[PDB]
RNA sequence: GGAUUAAGUGUAAUCCUCUGAAGGUGGUCUCGAGCCCUAGACAGCCGGGAUGUUGGCUUAGAAGCAGCCAUCAUUUAAAGA
RNA sequence: CAUAUCGACCGAGUGGCUUGCUACCUCGAUGUCGGUUCCCUCCAUCCUGCCCGUGCAGAAGCGGGCAAGGGUGAGGUUGUU
RNA sequence: GGGUAGCCACGCCACACGGGGUAAGAGCUGAACGCAUCUAAGCUCGAAACCCACUUGGAAAAGAGACACCGCCGAGGUCCC
């Protein structure tokens, strides 16, 4: 924190586990919520979660913003309705100033060449319109799930659109 | 900071004239006018008094000492010449005068008895050229048709008997605030031919501003100008020097900040001086008192200060400022600002301290 | 007094629109005065008008010391100043037609004859659907001491 | 624009935007000048006027003008009075009116029952009647409703206190009547 | 409330004066006096009538060390009056007092001023002598 | 010619340089969407807010309105356990 | 009992007091730290004035608003900040 | 060892209120929107803050001021003592 020089893509690939080790584990609980198995897809009421932005939310971003989300999805009696889906994973690894590579801004260090930033965190990135994490059930209430994501958004760097079913 | 000293009086030059010139005058209704709204003579040093407390809500209604203070010697003073002023835009400008054929026999210096032949130095107010009326007419006509402005009178305090003073009289015009105008204009005309005293505009208990040039030395350093901090020890040995004054684009500093210059001298009024007493020197007593033509009530034995004994008309202005000092000339006023209400025609004045200054 | 050429009223009248005229005309040569400075109005108000202006709350006055600059307090100066803007006051026919213009304080104009309005720079303050609170002149310079 | 004609019983006669009203109750005047507006003239009947103008701006005005009049009409014949009671917790309040709003004039004493009286002001031509009994009613009336209004008000508000909370204490006098 | 008597400030901070009795008092030294202001080259000030905060320089008991307060009973510096002109007389003075304002020492050695009584009674009370 | 804006927003292409991101306004104009209306709407506005009965259970209480079960009947112009 | 009060995650900003960066400026030299003295300013207000809320009985508080008129120190250790 | 004058502080004296307009806020009358509404027009109050009041400076304010008297062959002024 804060996430600033973290989620703007001004770099290019990898993740690559070959290349990198010492990746921190994600603190993003399972990306399968609600009752799985049965096809939730048969449902009235629909979806949400549209990013409306560019990218790279960190696992710190998604994992408390998503279960936060689920927490107020609990209202629908624990195990009784909806499945929650998350889309993208936090693959993508980021490195931060370890003074040896270059100079100035991050992904630059001291000297020239040298320490790339040391591994510290991972974040998935997204596009202008992608569905961050969706799923629904019949209109349980007015739309508790719609209330969900109200809270879900408001912990994402992006401005997420609710998007109607 | 707070800033040292206080802007207010500015720039802080020397003082032109060693006579105060009141900027403002009381504004009045139900008034004569005085002509001599201001009237003054000047300082002798002073002792203290025991006074009955006046009329407070407070319990103290008994003897209590206040600095009966700097008794100044006044008066009588004469107003020779009421001067009209009339018409703007611009500002006030004199009209014509009046006159007086009385001429205190000493008002030559700084006045009359100038050499008949012109002198390089400008001549002061002297007159043998007289037109009492004409002046009166000029004023009256420039009343109905044009205008007029507040009228005042010349005044001159005589040194009938003061320690070390002379025929020289240094007097300045004091304004008369009557009712409409024309009523008052009449008043200043009556008190023209004639003379006055403090017991005219005045009253014990009544509050008055007092004005005069402070006594004081010439240029001094920052510390005892507006106060400034001395030190620190380095240039401690040297005179107190304030940190650099202003630094930036203007090389010079207007500053408004701590500069060496003249001090002493002044010209500043004080506000709401109470006038505890009025007085005299002639003997008057409710009961038997000393005889053999005793002297003034309040003058210390041993005289007071350099210029001693008082034996004539006095005034006591408590908590003496006086806004100047020894044998100078303060000017009285009326209390323009006022705060507390007036007290009484007289104060009890149970005791006055008479003792040689030294000792 | 000053010789008028075309004296101009300025009552309900937007100030700049007037002084953006007489400071054109002034330039050409014309001599004269606007009166009713005092009722001469600029729109938008009762706030960022009091401030960023000359009130003793505007702090325009009492702004500084030996550096200035100082502004004006009277309705005369206040939009006299406006006149200097829109003129190359410093030099040439600048401070020329500049001097040759005066604004007068006034209730109905102090000089005998009503002076002309300008090409429509009028308040039109009546059933101001387009109008809103706009009040200035004396009032700004009244909150500030005269 | 609009035209208001009324009433008989009350005259009009406005000149140079001063405006007026008549009687029998006393008359009120109101400048009513704003923007190019006619400042309504009496048209040998009743006054009502419009200025060629635009949309909303003048329109907010020459609407308001209509309401200022028509409440000047009723403020001249059958005046306007507001009426309401005083009363609260222990010990009564002393309301009484002496001439003028001035301090130690316009009423109220022991608010709760405090020392020092607090009350002002009164409007230009308003009358303050008093309680029927010891104290339990006030009548405020006057021709103009714009003086009579914030007389009864500004007499209710002169009870309002920002301290504990209104809930705990409910003193004061309110003009419930309109 | 009002002293009703003008007083010049005889002693500033760091001044050493004599307690006219507390218990184990001795000579307290002045530390800032009541709510007071300051200016450049302030020199705090104090004078008869003004409550002062102080430390016990001399002592005996473990009074010495410090804390306070005490009120200055007498001062060497002039006064004022209501009647005459007034005095300064004795040496300076001071008696420790509690926040109540009562003395924290039964007897007060030395005299006391009249309008010190007015400010605080009890102090004047166990005077022994006034005037 | 037309429309919006009431904040002096703004009168700032680009940028170290011109900030503003995830305070308020039934001032006014313009555009869209849902529902309700001449079986008469809003105000829509104005006024009113039945008996067994506090239904059974539960509970400290549970009286239309924590929760579970039931949701009948009466008197009605009408009014749900 | 979100919103008396405390208040995470995430998101948007403002300031230019700290720190870092610039290696852009100066190596024909822009005198160090701390202190002192003397002037001005900032907020985003510690007290005082006038207010709102309260988990405000009162008293004492807690939190918030307007507000910069005035006020807001003395000592022991340490060169110390 | 004592100490006059003077100069001084450690000595002594004096240093409001009140009025006007506001902020936060408390209200009045009051529509848009028949009701309600402290606000949109209007209004009554309301801060140590703002203006005045009060002290100080100030005809070089270039619109460079006003008044009275004296004076142009002598009014006054400089030098002198």
């Amino acid at each position: 924190r804060p996430a600033r020089c973290y989620r703007y893509q001004k770099n290019k690939p990898y993740p690559k586990s070959r290349y990198n080790r010492a990746v921190p584990d994600s603190k993003i609980r399972i990306y399968d919520l609600g009752k799985k198995k049965a096809t939730v897809d048969e449902f009235p009421l629909c979806v949400h979660l549209v990013s409306n932005e560019l990218e790279q939310l960190s696992s710190e971003a998604l994992e408390a913003a998503r279960i936060c989300a689920n927490k107020y999805m609990t209202t629908v009696s624990g195990r009784d309705a909806f499945h929650l889906r998350v889309r993208v994973h936090p693959f993508h690894v980021l490195r931060i100033n370890k003074m040896l590579s270059c100079a100035g801004a991050d992904r630059l260090q001291q000297g020239m060449r040298g320490a790339w930033g040391k591994p510290h965190g991972l974040a998935a990135r997204v596009d202008i319109g992608q569905i961050i994490f969706s799923v629904r059930t019949k209109d349980s209430n007015k739309d508790v799930v719609v209330e969900g994501l109200r809270r879900a958004r408001y912990k994402f760097p992006g401005q997420q659109k609710i998007i109607l079913s | 900071a707070p800033r040292h000293g206080h802007l207010g009086f500015l720039p802080r030059k020397r003082a032109a004239s060693i006579r105060a010139r009141v900027k403002a005058f009381p504004k009045d209704d139900r008034s004569k006018p005085v002509a001599l709204t201001s009237f003054l003579g000047y300082k002798a040093g002073m002792t203290t008094i025991v006074r009955d407390l006046d009329r407070p809500g407070s319990k103290f209604h008994k003897r209590e000492v206040v600095e009966a203070v700097t008794v100044v010697d006044t008066p009588p003073v004469v107003v020779v010449g009421v001067v009209g002023y009339v018409e703007t835009p611009r500002g006030l400008r004199s009209l014509t005068t009046v006159w007086a054929e009385h001429l205190s026999d000493e008002v030559k210096r700084r006045f009359y008895k100038n050499w008949y032949k012109s002198k390089k130095k400008a001549f002061t107010k002297y007159s043998a050229k007289y037109a009492q009326d004409g002046a009166g007419i000029e004023r009256e006509l420039a009343r109905i048709k044009k205008y007029a402005s507040v009228v005042r009178v010349l005044v001159h305090t005589q040194i009938r008997k003061t320690p070390l003073a002379q025929k020289k009289a240094h007097l300045a015009e004091i304004q008369l605030n009557g009712g409409s105008i024309s009523e008052k204009v009449d008043w200043a005309r009556e008190h023209f031919e004639k003379t006055v005293a403090v017991d005219s505009v005045f009253e014990q208990n009544e509050m008055i501003d007092a004005i005069a040039v402070t006594k004081g030395h010439g240029f001094e350093g920052v510390t005892h100008r507006w106060g400034t901090k001395k030190l620190p020890r380095k240039t401690h040995r040297g005179l107190r020097k304030v940190a650099c004054i202003g630094a930036w684009h203007p090389a010079h500093v207007m500053w408004s900040v701590a500069r060496a210059g003249q001090r002493g001298y002044h010209s500043r009024t004080s506000i709401n001086h109470k006038i505890y007493r009025v007085g005299k020197g002639d003997d008057e007593a409710n009961g038997a008192t000393s005889f053999d033509r005793t002297k003034k009530t309040i003058t210390p034995m041993g005289g007071f200060v350099h210029y001693g004994e008082i034996k004539n008309d006095f005034i006591m202005v408590k908590g003496c400022i006086p806004g100047n000092r020894k044998r100078i000339v303060t000017l009285r006023k009326s209390l323009y600002t006022n705060t507390s209400r007036k007290a009484l025609e007289e104060v009890s004045l149970k005791w006055i301290d008479t003792a040689s200054k030294f000792g | 007094s000053v010789e008028p050429v075309v004296v101009i009223d300025g009552k309900g009248h937007l100030v700049g629109r007037l002084a953006s005229v007489v400071a054109k005309q002034l330039l050409n040569g014309q001599k004269i005065v606007v009166v009713r400075a005092e009722e001469l109005n600029i729109s938008g108000e009762f706030f960022r008008n009091k401030l960023k202006y000359h009130d003793f709350l505007r702090k325009a006055t009492a702004f500084n010391k030996t550096r200035g600059p100082f502004h004006f307090r009277a309705p005369s100066r206040i939009f006299y100043k406006a006149l200097r803007g829109m003129v190359s006051h410093k030099t040439a026919r600048g401070k020329a037609a500049l001097e040759r213009l005066k604004v007068f304080e006034g209730i109905p104009p102090p000089y005998d004859k009503k002076k002309r309005v300008v090409v429509p720079q009028a308040l039109r303050v009546l059933r101001l659907k387009p109008g809103r609170k706009y009040t200035t002149l004396g009032k700004l310079s009244t909150s500030v001491g005269w | 624009e609009q035209q208001i004609e009324v009433p008989e019983g009350v005259t009009v006669s406005i000149k140079s935007r001063i405006v007026k009203v008549v009687g029998p109750r006393g008359t009120l005047t109101k400048n009513l000048k704003h923007i190019d507006v006619t400042f309504t003239k009496v048209n040998n009947q009743l006054i009502k006027v419009a200025v060629h103008n635009g949309g909303r701006k003048h329109v907010a005005a020459l609407r308001t003008v209509k309401s200022l009049v028509d409440n000047m009409i009723t403020g001249v014949t059958k005046g306007y009075k507001y009426k309401m009671r005083y009363v609260y917790a222990h010990f009564p309040i002393n309301v009484n009116i002496v001439e003028k709003d001035g301090a130690k004039f316009i009423e109220v004493r022991n608010f709760l029952g405090d020392k020092k009286i607090r009350n002002v002001p009164v409007r230009d031509g308003v009358t303050i009647e008093f309680s029927t009994n010891v104290k339990d009613e006030i009548v405020l009336s006057g021709n103009s409703v714009e003086d009579v209004s914030q007389n009864a008000a500004d007499l209710q508000q002169i009870c309002r206190v920002r301290n504990k909370d209104i809930r705990k204490f409910l003193d004061g006098i309110y003009v419930s009547h309109k | 409330q009002g002293t009703k008597f003008r007083i010049s400030l005889g002693l500033p901070v760091g001044a050493i004066m004599n307690c006219a009795d507390n218990s184990g008092a001795r000579n307290l030294y002045i530390i800032a006096v009541k709510g007071s202001g300051s200016r450049l080259n302030r020199l705090p000030a104090a004078s008869l009538g003004d409550m002062v905060m102080a430390t016990v320089k001399k002592g005996k008991p473990e009074l010495r060390k410090k804390v306070m307060p005490a009120i200055v009973v007498r001062q060497a510096k002039s006064w004022r009056r209501r009647d005459g002109v007034f005095l300064y007389f004795e040496d300076n003075a001071g008696v420790i007092a509690n926040p109540k304002g009562e003395m924290k020492g039964s007897a007060i050695t030395g005299p006391v001023g009249k309008e010190c009584a007015d400010l605080w009674p009890r102090v004047a009370s166990n005077s022994g002598v006034v005037v």
